[PDB]
């Protein structure tokens, strides 16, 4: 029907990708800590930091033989396009009934006397079974059995001392209601599935705030420069058009935040050049028409932007032929409120047809084209005012108007229960 | 003895440029008009403990004071640090240093003992804010010429990082060595920072302008309810 | 203060003087106008997030539905307010109108606007200065600053829509009926202008209040000297810092706090890993961000259906005061009223209307009696055996 | 159309509701009948349960929306209560309120979900030009006229 | 009555605003004493959510 109406975004648009990261020199020592036969025991763990490093995460999950393989903030196929700012790795040996406690959150006296990760955990955990070199009964492997109070999330504590419940004071000499912790492990080719040795290790890392410095084996791509893209700067993610900034940054600034904590500016991280970020879909499309009944002419107004910008903004460029007819024409009037395009400006002034905004009103009127023009407010008229003068009337009318008023609307009622959960009885 | 902070501490929590916001954080600050200690080494240096972090701030004349030990047992039992300069680069050493009871210069001190690794770089007000979470080790400045007869200004100062090290050292005292010429085997400012609720001021270029602490007064309150300046 | 009445049983008080007293009240007409593209605010250009909002149905339809209403309403609001008559009256170039002196409420030439003085000091009253997401989006007027600002695609979809009418055309408005008013009275509002001299029409507003009409003849210059003196004491109190303009900048503060709530809330997490929806997206494969999605989606529609709902609620408070508005133009400025206090304070003479952003000030010309005295009374007169009664 | 509005309105409104039943919220499929028969109570509770929830916020945007409508509503029939007692049942002096021009008279008639007022007045026409006067003086004496 | 229906209806919607703390929603019980004795705060957070 006849009237302005503000359409949805079905424009069709495709998009290509680009990577982009810095140039980290060496690749990562993980021939260390995956093949070193000289492992620890739980009471007492290693902690290896990991930086400048160019680690192919995908031949180890793929390329190896692993028992569990539990990826806790990250997933693993998503950790060869990201950078981690900072790594750590904790290598042990314990029993495999006990690697479901290698997990936040857990309980257990290997989780609850040895190893805490904490609650919000972002990293991965790996495991696979040993039945030759820490089993023979081999005999090089601790785990505390007694301790005051539980641990604190990612600490070690080594300290021998005797633990002591009752009313005895055993201080460096053993007795009643007083034990010694570190019993060790009894590892032997005796056995089946459950009291076997077991590798694990832990790794942690974070992604929130950092320059980048351990990174995955991915090669960067060009800067294609005012197109909507998939960017990817460090690992920060997005889509859109990529339109070359002037901004004052500090040394130390990285990327740029608006209120919503939303990314809006970025650097790049090999040419150090501040390029600013924007969105693309332009949803703010309305299309005036008359009915369907009369013609299948429209006009299209573009909200607030400039009659210039038109084709650069919509991405006319990639639009069906049947679009790009309004992005650009004969028929163009920039308003002030926004390019009206496909409706062309007269010099007349008449009542208010389809108001557009700001003052501009649209009506189909003689072909048949749809015009727009300036609305007037009624006609110009004097009286004739003297200090002495006045007028009179000589006849009169009677008049009947009309006026309608609504008073009631319809009484509705719904039953709760049948429109919920409609004649059934689990619900 | 004791004198007056007014607003004097204030550093940059991130490496995110915002412009014209008025943004709300909540980190570890030097609470405004608190009680700081202001020492001079006539007759000296005692040892002073390491809560949750030290704002540092000293009058400078001609290059005295040069660096900080970070203690903790200081038999050389347990790791400490050392952060000192000699005007060519300055030297970070992460050693179990040879701690006699008091340092100097031979206007040289520089031991190896089991070194983790080792990093290689009343005129001027010359501030420091060093905070030491177990994971890394911050150290943010400031450079500003004071031209007032002894006390801190009352402008406002933004402190941008310097650098960052990867330590993982319980601190629980910190020390300072200052220049003397005599060389014996004997046998500035401090405060220290609180978790506080502060309102930034960014405008354009990215600059914080002014804050606001939450905790001082009721008025305080006011202003960083309304997320404003003016009530 | 107390106050005590001398009544007896045949004690009257009559008036000896009066004072023209002129007053101010503002009214708020219409509100500002909103629109909200809902998928850019909930799942903004991401094609994963789209396909999953698509399992909610139509709230973004339902959304967009209202948020139209609202903004249509207020055009309609305008309308019913200043668009009275559809003549357009010009004022005489001579103003000889017995002594009154209009010039501060009629339009000025020499300026742009279509404005007088006193329209001029309203429109600086009510600021935007410390109005945030408002303020800031009319700052896309950078007017070369930079060659492609589209400012729609800056504020996750939350956009402002321009009135109907404009400033100008509201003045013009409100020119017409001043100068309807000025050159022929009451006759204008029931069918055409009939011109009457101006001191003419104050005598026939002074025999509406129950005061013979020599009393305005014998007491014109006085008359006129003091309504010149209180419309320069109201020109004299709206030029000082005494802002006056409370109830108009009541709603456009309103509008800013609800619309920076709304910015506000896209930095909730709602129980997901993280606010931001490009790092749930490259941390995380399909089956598992599915999770984290939909916690975000849910809580962002929340606080989308919240902002609705209290504006539907405001914009019917806006619709009733704007009603209220359309009756005072019609029963102050376009006829004389005899209801007690609904055109000022005291027996009603006349109205003028003027424009304020988003709203109307009606000056209400009022007679105050002063300066009273003490009289026996009775009640009727006895002189032949007769009573007698007075006529009025 | 004022009468015709409303009547769209409410239709619109309860087809909007019906529609909303076939969205499934994140759960199998939107059909209760179909998750009750390929699923056992401990996993068929937790796609209920999104079901649920979808539909209790349907319900509950329709009768929050039927409030505010039916408050508009009730502020209508208040004005034509006013107009049935002040114009039909006397003269109003109000400008403008019964009608355009000078009240003489209203007759009401029933419409479906409202009323209509039919209002009488009088429209003066045919004017004229004449000189006038404020007063008359005669023997010294300024004379006023009565009415 | 027509003061009394104010009353009436405002202290009805206190009382409802005051049962609605007897419900669970689909939670395991109504009592945040009783769901972190019950539950390791791994999946004791989400009954609290
Ligand atoms: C007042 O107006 C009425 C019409 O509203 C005039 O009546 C008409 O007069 C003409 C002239 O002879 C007739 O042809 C029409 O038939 C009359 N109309 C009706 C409805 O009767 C009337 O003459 C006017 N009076 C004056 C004094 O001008
Ligand atoms: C960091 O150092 C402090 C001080 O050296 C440690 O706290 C004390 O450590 C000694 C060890 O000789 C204990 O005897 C004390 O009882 C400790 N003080 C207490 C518990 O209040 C602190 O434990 C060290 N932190 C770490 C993680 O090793
Ligand atoms: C009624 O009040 C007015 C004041 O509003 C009186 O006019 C004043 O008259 C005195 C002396 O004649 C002057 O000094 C004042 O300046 C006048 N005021 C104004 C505003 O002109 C008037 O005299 C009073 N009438 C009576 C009968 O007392
Ligand atoms: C009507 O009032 C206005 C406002 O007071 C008068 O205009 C001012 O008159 C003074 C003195 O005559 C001048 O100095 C100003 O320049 C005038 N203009 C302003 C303030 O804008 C005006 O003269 C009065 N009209 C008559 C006929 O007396
Ligand atoms: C009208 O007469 C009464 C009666 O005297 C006046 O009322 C008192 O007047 C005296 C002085 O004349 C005052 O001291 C009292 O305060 C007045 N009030 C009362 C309650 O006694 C009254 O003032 C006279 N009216 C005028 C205008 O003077
Ligand atoms: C080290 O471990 C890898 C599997 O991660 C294996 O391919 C390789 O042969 C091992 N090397 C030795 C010396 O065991
Ligand atoms: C990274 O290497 C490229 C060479 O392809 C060079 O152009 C760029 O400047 C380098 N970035 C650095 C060293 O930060
Ligand atoms: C559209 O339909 C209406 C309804 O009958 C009709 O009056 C109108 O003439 C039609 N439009 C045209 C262009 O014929
Ligand atoms: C649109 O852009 C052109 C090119 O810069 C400029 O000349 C024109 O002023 C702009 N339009 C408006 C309304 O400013
Ligand atoms: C409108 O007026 C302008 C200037 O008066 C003129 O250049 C233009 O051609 C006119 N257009 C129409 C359609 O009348
Ligand atoms: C700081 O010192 C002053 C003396 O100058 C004293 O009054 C005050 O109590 C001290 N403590 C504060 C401000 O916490
Ligand atoms: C280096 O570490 C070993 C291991 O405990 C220690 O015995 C040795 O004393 C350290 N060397 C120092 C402190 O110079
Ligand atoms: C921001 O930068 C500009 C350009 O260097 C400078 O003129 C301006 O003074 C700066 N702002 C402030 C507050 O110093
Ligand atoms: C009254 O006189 C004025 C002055 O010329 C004129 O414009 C107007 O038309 C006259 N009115 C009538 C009804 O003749």
């Amino acid at each position: 029907e006849k009237g302005i109406y503000q359409t949805s975004n079905f424009r069709v648009q495709p998009t290509e990708s680009i990577v982009r990261f810095p140039n980290i020199t060496n690749l990562c020592p993980f021939g260390e800590v995956f093949n070193a036969t000289r492992f620890a025991s739980v009471y007492a763990w290693n902690r290896k930091r990991i930086s400048n490093c160019v680690a192919d995460y995908s031949v180890l999950y793929n390329s190896a033989s692993f028992s569990t393989f539990k990826c806790y903030g990250v997933s693993p196929t998503k950790l060869n396009d990201l950078c981690f700012t900072n790594v750590y790795a904790d290598s042990f040996v314990i029993r495999g009934d006990e690697v479901r406690q290698i997990a936040p959150g857990q309980t257990g006296k290997i989780a609850d006397y040895n190893y805490k990760l904490p609650d919000d955990f972002t990293g991965c955990v790996i495991a696979w079974n040993s039945n030759n070199l820490d089993s023979k009964g081999n005999y090089n492997y601790l785990y505390r059995l007694f301790r005051k109070s539980n641990l604190k999330p990612f600490e070690r504590d080594i300290s021998t001392e005797i633990y002591q419940a009752g009313s005895t004071p055993c201080n460096g000499v053993e007795g009643f209601n007083c034990y010694f912790p570190l019993q060790s492990y009894g590892f032997q080719p005796t056995n089946g599935v459950g009291y076997q040795p077991y590798r694990v290790v832990v790794l942690s890392f974070e992604l929130l705030h950092a320059p980048a410095t351990v990174c995955g084996p991915k090669k960067s791509t060009n800067l294609v420069k005012n197109k909507c893209v998939n960017f990817n700067f460090n690992g920060l993610t997005g889509t859109g058009v990529l339109t070359e900034s002037n901004k004052k940054f500090l040394p130390f600034q990285q990327f740029g935040r608006d209120i919503a904590d939303t990314t809006d500016a970025v650097r790049d991280p090999q040419t150090l050049e501040i390029l600013d970020i924007t969105p693309c879909s332009f949803g703010g499309v309305s299309v005036i028409t008359p009915g369907t009944n009369t013609s299948n002419q429209v006009a299209v107004l573009y909200q607030d932007v400039n009659c210039t910008e038109v084709p650069v903004a919509i991405h006319a460029d990639q639009l069906t032929p049947t679009w790009r007819v309004y992005s650009t024409g004969s028929n163009v009037f920039q308003t002030r409120a926004g390019c009206l395009i496909g409706a062309e400006h007269v010099n007349n002034s008449y009542e208010c047809d389809i108001p557009i905004g700001a003052g501009i009103c649209a009506s189909y009127q003689t072909s048949q084209s749809i015009i727009a023009y300036t609305m007037s407010l009624g006609a110009e008229n004097s009286v004739a005012y003297s200090n002495n003068s006045i007028a009179i009337p000589t006849n009169f009318t009677i008049s009947v108007t009309t006026e309608i008023l609504p008073v009631s609307m319809t009484k509705t009622s719904v039953d709760c229960t049948m429109y919920i959960c409609g004649d059934s009885t689990e619900c | 003895a004791y004198t007056n902070s007014f607003t004097r501490g204030v550093y940059y929590p991130d490496k995110v440029f915002r412009s014209s916001v008025l943004h709300s954080t909540q980190d570890l600050f030097l609470p405004f008009f608190s009680n700081v200690t202001w020492f001079h080494a006539i007759h000296d240096n005692p040892v002073l403990p390491f809560n949750d972090g030290v704002y540092f701030a000293s009058t400078e004349k001609s290059n005295i004071i040069r660096g900080w030990i970070f203690g903790t047992t200081l038999d050389s039992k347990t790791q400490s640090l050392l952060i000192v300069n000699n005007a060519t680069n300055v030297v970070i050493k992460v050693c179990e240093f040879q701690f006699c009871n008091d340092p100097f210069l031979g206007v040289v001190y520089s031991s190896a003992n089991n070194c983790t690794f080792e990093y290689v770089s009343f005129k001027n007000l010359r501030e420091f804010v060093f905070k030491n979470i177990d994971g890394y080790f911050k150290i943010y400045s400031k450079h500003t010429p004071i031209n007032l007869v002894r006390d801190l200004p009352q402008g406002f100062s933004a402190l941008e990082p310097l650098v960052d090290l990867p330590i993982g050292i319980n601190i629980t005292r910190f020390q300072t060595l200052l220049a003397l010429h005599r060389s014996y085997l004997t046998p500035y400012y401090v405060g220290y920072l609180q978790p506080r609720t502060f309102l930034l001021k960014y405008n354009e270029n990215g600059t914080i302008t002014d804050a606001v602490d939450c905790a001082l007064d009721p008025l305080s309150e006011t202003k960083c309810t309304l997320k404003s300046f003016t009530v | 203060a107390e106050n005590s009445v001398a009544y007896s049983n045949n004690s009257i008080a009559i008036p000896t003087n009066f004072t023209i007293s002129v007053t101010t009240e503002i009214l708020p007409v219409s509100m500002t106008k909103t629109s909200v593209d809902c998928t850019m605010y909930i799942c903004g250009d991401s094609t994963e997030c789209s396909n999953l909002l698509l399992q909610y149905g139509s709230f973004c339809t339902q959304l967009n539905r209202a948020l139209t209403g609202i903004a249509v309403e207020q055009d309609k609001n305008t309308q019913e307010v200043f668009a009275q008559v559809k003549q357009i009256y010009k004022t005489p170039p001579i103003k000889d109108f017995g002594g009154f002196n209009f010039s501060q409420i009629l339009p000025d030439p020499s300026k742009p606007s279509k404005r007088s003085f006193i329209e001029d000091l309203l429109f600086n009253k009510v600021t935007l200065a410390d109005a945030g997401f408002i303020k800031q989006y009319g700052d896309c007027l950078g007017d070369i600053a930079a060659r492609d600002l589209i400012c729609a695609q800056k504020f996750n979809g939350l956009t402002v829509l321009p009135p109907l009418l404009t400033d100008e055309m509201i003045a013009q408005y409100t020119s017409a009926l001043l100068a309807g008013t000025i050159t022929s009275g009451w006759t204008f509002g029931a069918g055409a202008a009939l011109q009457i001299p101006f001191a003419m029409q104050m005598a026939y507003r002074f025999n509406g209040i129950g005061v013979t009409q020599n009393v305005l003849y014998e007491n014109q210059k006085l008359i006129a000297n003091q309504f010149n003196s209180a419309i320069g004491k109201i020109q004299d109190s709206l030029s000082s810092t005494a802002s006056a303009l409370g109830k108009l900048q009541d709603v456009v503060n309103q509008n800013a706090q609800a619309l920076n709530t709304l910015v506000k809330q896209l930095s909730s997490n709602f129980g997901a890993i993280s606010s931001v929806l490009n790092d749930i997206l490259s941390r995380l494969d399909p089956p598992e961000a599915e999770v984290q999605i939909d916690r975000l989606i849910t809580g962002r529609l929340q606080s989308l259906q919240t902002y609705v709902t209290q504006q539907l609620i405001r914009a019917a408070e806006i619709r009733a005061s704007a009603n209220l508005a359309a009756t005072k133009m019609s029963e102050c400025v376009l006829g004389q009223s005899k209801r007690v206090d609904f055109c000022g304070k005291g027996y009603h003479l006349m109205s003028f209307p003027q424009s304020a952003p988003h709203g109307v000030v009606f000056l209400h010309v009022t007679y105050v009696p002063a300066q009273e005295k003490n009289f026996t009374t009775a009640p009727a007169i006895c002189h032949d055996g007769k009573a007698h009664f007075p006529r009025e």
